[PDB]
């Protein structure tokens, strides 16, 4: 991006340069006006200008006009001191342009709304799953992390809000790497849950100890890792202002290896419903309806509806498969925690059996 | 005390007819589901035929299919084999079994050598 | 409290022994094994007290089969000890003057015991080559056993062994199918019956078994994950 | 068979050459022992937990 | 790209353009 | 075997009509003055974790403070359960442990089951660890109970349909209690030891004189398979559990039935029986993973120790009658005040 800063120094360029220009039936005297160098005045006629090319935002194919007098001096704004000029050619680009905050605005809120309400669903479901020491196990536990990774990537997109979006200081980097990080994780736990399922299922009997400390280190360190190398290329290479903006291959750094883990977790996902149709084959339409069921419900925990935009690349912000994209996964992702909450702690059998029993004790 | 009294055996021509009555008494006949066993001689206790704890479902040994009809009056609290088309082979002692456990669909052990709630057994010569 | 400290490091101790043995128990799939004694459950035993444990295993996978010998026929309450056990394999003495009545009955009960309504059950149809003599020859006479056989017909999924009489596998086939209509019946999901071929020196009764035992465990995990 | 049958008629005449008292002196004698040991009895009355050692 | 990290990337890259061409809006009112 | 069988019907007649002559009422129509317990909010205080699989059984301590556990893992665990502590972790040749006793001297444990054999294991030990100290073979049955007389004597019972005393030193069976048609599940010592009352898969609960081996009293009423029975604290008196989800408290001196304990939604078979220490509680564990405390002069329900995750297959009162530990199926023994 060319910011305004970097812009003031191309302005300040031109500036200098038409000021050298100014010292090396009459003409106007050559003149600057912050925007434009124009030449010699003709007497009497309007002297047009190409729009500059150091301007980012003007249509550079326009002319900009000025009018001089017939003595020599550019014509003034009638009541005022202010030099007349015509810069209308080059602003043909310009717009006031509300519709893009609008859309920015509105995915906000609504990804702030569903991760809201995964945030709330999901604290109920954690709650639900830590206070009964019945569900304490392998699949829980994992349950748990994967709860607690949707937890810290929806508070840390709210930090970000919050710190980016209401200061290139180390208080902005360090909320961007949170939201990255926690990001990550949330990603990678999804993934973590796509590799115990299938190891519950493929991996014919399964050995707890050598993996489920695995599968833990799996979730949190590797995503801090390659955080961590994020940041570090960051600081290297980059190290400019707030990391909200993009710099270069870089952000693939976080992108490959979160990508990587969605390719990875559908590779798993239909394999595990190959499964679970030929188990559904082993014991019709009931048949066909019960394992369209068991995708529907296995979808959220595998986040199979990334598989939809992960190959989309930087896709300019005015455009349809932007605006779809941004919709489609500000809302899917956003409510895939809920989703999870939903199905995989209100729904479970297990937990409602728990809940009830615990409902009626109470009572 | 569980007692199961078999009674209305006796001789019967080959294919003639004949009524087996399982007279309960000491349990909730109605609980149980009922079966009859039949130790041929020579021959382990095979077993004949089933009826559930309403009446509502029944089995018989292939042998026995359409030739006898199993009943339970539960009021009376008493079973009923009707046999008909008796070829001799089914000469043999008639237990009324019933089933261990009551409101269980299961029902182990009622063929074993020495189960406990089982009928003394009713003669029937053909 | 130094009676305390002295307890807690033997508990720490016994705890540490026991997750030491939780690992092992965890790793080991308990097997009942039941049948009459005709049905060759002992040759299938040597193949591979009032309880005759066989530790085996498979593709390193270990395996407890507990063949109930020495215990009365009454089965009614040792029978509930098996409810946890991986799988039942129920062999079958079909080739008493009705045995293999008896062994439907007997799978019956297994199937809608209370118990072991959540314990799957494997089913050996042991004796196939005798059935086949017995058949061949006549002298099995199933077909007044069950008169329902005078009617059945080989189901269109049904594979012939190789060099099976067409009357052999109509023969093993009805078996199949009255097991199948006892377990299909009142199933639920909550458990599975898992019929097969084989004869008692079948070397692959283990692969059979072990087979269905992975399968079993797959389900339950699906079971508890709402899959299925 | 035979044997069976026998020890089976033995074990019953015995049964049938005990004695028996009356059952409301069974149930006098229960309610007797229930009241005398109620107060010992810290399941039905619940001690204080200085006295219960599960705290 | 990742849904949630190009949003970001995107906010960024343009609130920067968007307020660079407000200050742009303000030179061209002042003067023009 | 005719003549036998009349004989036998008719000596049933007669037992029948002198039980009736001696009952014409039951307990509750007597236990009119007595005051109801009301309800019984028994909760959990200590909860046993570290079993694997179901805890087929468990036994207190004399002591009331040590309770030895057995499960179905192969695992005889003995418990502090003041403190949770494990005191000694026993692993068990036969992982089918179906019964396991803690002896009064608490010096030794005896555990039983699928294997017919009654292991004893000495706690007491030079070495410093449980070894295997006895075995007691002989039943060709499934041990379904064993409780010690003493260090050295041990009546036990076994799916044989017989119970078997036994002594220890020797590994000799003392006496045989033979007269049961179906598998004996349980028995109980009287407080006096001279005593012991076991009920079997014939429905029929047989009280036995240990010296001599007869079975004095035969009880019945019971529908089903008597899975649990235990004494009343006096020694007059005991209970059984039974399949027809129906307890039953019947007096040694009136050889019938005192009263039964079952309501309408109780279609589930009691599995585990014990009275407190002064009797008026039974605790009953049925298949409904419920465990119930029958006011036993009342015969209502006092109270339900709801929490067991599966089946309760095993119960017990402590000698001074402050806790009670119930174990289950799902592999926890939990302690009750």
């Amino acid at each position: 991006v060319m910011t305004k800063e970097e812009q003031i120094f191309l302005l300040h360029r031109a500036q200098a340069q038409c000021e050298k220009r100014l010292k090396e039936g009459r003409p106007c005297l050559p003149e600057w006006d912050h925007i434009l160098c124009w030449p010699l005045g003709a007497p009497g006629e309007v002297v047009a200008v190409p729009c500059p090319d150091y301007i980012y935002d003007f249509n550079h194919k326009g002319h900009a006009y000025r009018r001089c007098d017939r003595n020599g001096s550019w014509e003034l704004v009638p009541g005022h001191n202010r030099t007349w000029a015509n810069y209308s050619e080059c602003v043909k680009f310009l717009t006031n342009e509300t519709r893009e905050r609008e859309v920015f605005d509105r995915l906000g809120m609504i990804y702030t709304v569903g991760y809201s309400v995964s945030l709330a669903s999901l604290t109920v479901a954690v709650l639900i799953l830590a206070y009964f020491r019945r569900l304490h196990c392998t699949r829980n536990y994992i349950h748990m992390h994967l709860f607690l990774s949707f937890m810290l990537r929806a508070v840390s997109i709210f930090v970000k809000d919050a710190v980016l979006y209401s200061a290139g200081y180390a208080g902005c980097r360090v909320a961007v790497t949170f939201f990255l990080y926690f990001l990550a994780t949330n990603y990678y736990w999804i993934l973590v849950e796509g590799l115990y399922l299938h190891s519950l299922i493929f991996m014919a009997f399964f050995s707890e100890k050598k993996y489920l400390w695995g599968f833990t280190v799996f979730g949190w360190g590797l995503p801090a890792v390659f955080v961590a190398v994020w940041v570090s290329v960051r600081a290297t290479l980059a190290n400019t202002g707030c990391w909200d903006l993009s710099s270069g291959n870089k952000k693939w750094i976080i992108q490959v290896p979160i990508l990587a883990s969605i390719v990875l977790n559908f590779i798993l996902f239909i394999n595990i419903v190959r499964v679970l149709a030929t188990k559904l084959r082993e014991t019709t339409r009931q048949q066909y309806r019960k394992l369209l069921k068991s995708t529907l419900v296995l979808m959220p925990l595998f986040g199979v509806h990334y598989i939809v935009f992960m190959a989309t690349p930087y896709t300019e912000v005015s455009g349809t498969l932007w605006q779809v994209q941004m919709h489609y996964e500000m809302l899917f992702n956003s409510f895939q925690g809920f989703f999870v909450a939903i199905i995989y702690c209100f729904c479970n059998g297990e937990v409602q059996a728990e809940i009830k029993k615990s409902w009626s004790r109470w009572t | 005390q569980v007692q199961l009294q078999e009674s209305g055996g006796g001789l019967v021509q080959p294919g003639g007819s004949l009524r087996l009555s399982c007279a309960a008494s000491g349990f909730t006949f109605s609980n149980y589901k009922m079966n009859w066993v039949r130790q041929a001689p020579g021959k382990g206790l095979e077993w004949v035929s089933d009826i559930s704890q309403s009446g509502a479902s029944i089995s018989y040994t292939g042998s026995v299919k359409g030739r006898f009809t199993i009943s339970r009056d539960n009021a009376k609290n008493t079973l009923y084999l009707q046999m008909n088309s008796l070829k001799p082979e089914d000469t043999a002692v008639y237990y009324c079994a019933r089933c261990p456990a009551p409101f269980t669909r299961d029902c182990f052990d009622v063929t074993s050598t020495t189960y406990a709630y089982r009928g003394q057994g009713t003669q029937v010569t053909v | 409290r130094n009676e305390e400290k002295a307890q807690r490091e033997a508990n720490k101790k016994i705890e540490k022994q026991l997750q030491k043995d939780k690992q092992v128990y965890r790793a080991t799939h308990r097997l009942l094994l039941l049948g009459a004694g005709e049905s060759g459950k002992n040759t299938i035993v040597k193949q591979m007290s009032g309880i005759f444990e066989t530790k085996f295993q498979v593709d390193k996978v270990n395996f407890h089969m507990f063949d109930v010998g020495a215990q009365r026929d009454e089965r009614r309450k040792w029978i509930q000890c098996f409810n946890d056990v991986t799988a039942i394999i129920f062999v079958v003495a079909s080739s008493q003057t009705n045995r293999l009545q008896a062994a439907l009955k007997l799978f019956d009960s297994i199937w809608n015991n209370k118990w072991l309504r959540d314990t799957s059950v494997i089913l050996f149809l042991n004796k196939q080559d005798l059935l086949a003599e017995k058949v061949l020859a006549g002298k099995s006479k199933i077909e007044d056993y069950f008169p329902e056989f005078a009617r059945y017909t080989t189901p269109e999924d049904a594979t012939p062994e190789p060099g099976e009489d067409p009357r052999v596998t109509r023969a093993k086939y009805f078996i199949r199918d009255e097991f199948l209509r006892i377990s299909t019946a009142s199933g639920d999901g909550r458990h599975y019956c898992y019929p097969h071929f084989t004869c008692a020196v079948d070397t692959e009764n283990i692969r059979r078994v072990f087979n269905d035992c992975r399968d079993i465990i797959q389900r339950m995990h699906l079971r508890q994950y709402e899959l299925l | 068979s035979i044997a069976q049958a026998r020890k089976l008629v033995e074990q019953l005449k015995m049964e049938a050459n005990i004695d028996r008292i009356k059952v409301s002196k069974a149930a006098a004698d229960l309610m007797a022992y229930c009241e005398a040991h109620a107060k010992e009895d810290p399941l039905l009355t619940p001690v204080p937990a200085s006295e219960n050692p599960f705290r | 790209a990742v849904a949630e990290i190009q949003l970001m990337h995107q906010r960024a890259k343009w609130i920067q353009d968007a307020r660079r061409r407000a200050f742009l809006h303000k030179l061209i009112a002042e003067i023009h | 075997l005719d003549q036998l069988r009349q004989e036998a019907e008719q000596l049933k007649n007669q037992i029948r009509d002198a039980r009736k002559a001696c009952a014409d009422a039951t307990l509750s129509q007597i236990t009119n003055n007595i005051d109801p317990v009301g309800r019984i909010q028994m909760r959990t205080r200590r909860t046993l974790r570290g079993h694997l699989a179901k805890i087929y059984a468990m036994h207190w301590g004399t002591d009331s403070r040590l309770l030895v556990s057995a499960s179905q893992d192969g695992k005889l665990i003995i418990w502090d359960s003041y403190t949770t502590n494990k005191v000694h972790a026993i692993p068990l040749r036969s992982s089918w442990v179906m019964t396991c006793a803690y002896a009064p001297s608490g010096n030794y444990v005896a555990c039983g089951g699928l294997d017919n054999i009654c292991s004893i294991y000495n706690l007491k030990t030079r070495e410093g660890n449980v070894r295997v100290s006895r075995e007691l073979a002989g039943h060709t049955g499934y041990l379904s109970c064993c409780r010690f007389l003493d260090d050295n004597q041990i009546v036990t019972s076994s799916g044989d349909t017989t119970c078997a005393l036994w002594d220890i030193e020797t590994g000799q069976q003392t006496t045989t209690f033979t007269g049961h048609t179906g598998d004996v599940m349980s028995l109980s010592l009287a407080p006096d030891t001279r005593l012991f009352v076991s009920g079997a898969c014939d429905a029929s609960a047989k009280l036995w004189d240990v010296r001599e081996g007869m079975c004095r009293q035969t009880f019945t009423g019971h529908e089903s398979d008597i899975n649990a029975i235990c004494f009343f604290p006096n020694g007059n008196a005991f209970a059984t559990g039974s399949d027809d989800a129906t307890c039953r408290l019947f007096d040694l001196r009136a050889d019938q039935e005192l009263m039964t304990y079952s309501h309408d939604n109780i279609i589930c078979g009691i599995t585990s029986v014990s009275f407190s220490k002064s009797g008026r509680l039974l605790l009953a564990g049925y298949d409904d993973f419920n465990c119930n405390v029958w006011d036993a002069l009342k015969a209502d329900r006092a109270g339900v120790l709801a929490g067991h995750d599966n089946r309760v297959s095993c119960l017990g009162v402590t000698d001074d009658g402050m806790a009670v530990a119930t174990g289950s199926w799902d592999s926890f023994l939990k302690i009750w005040n």
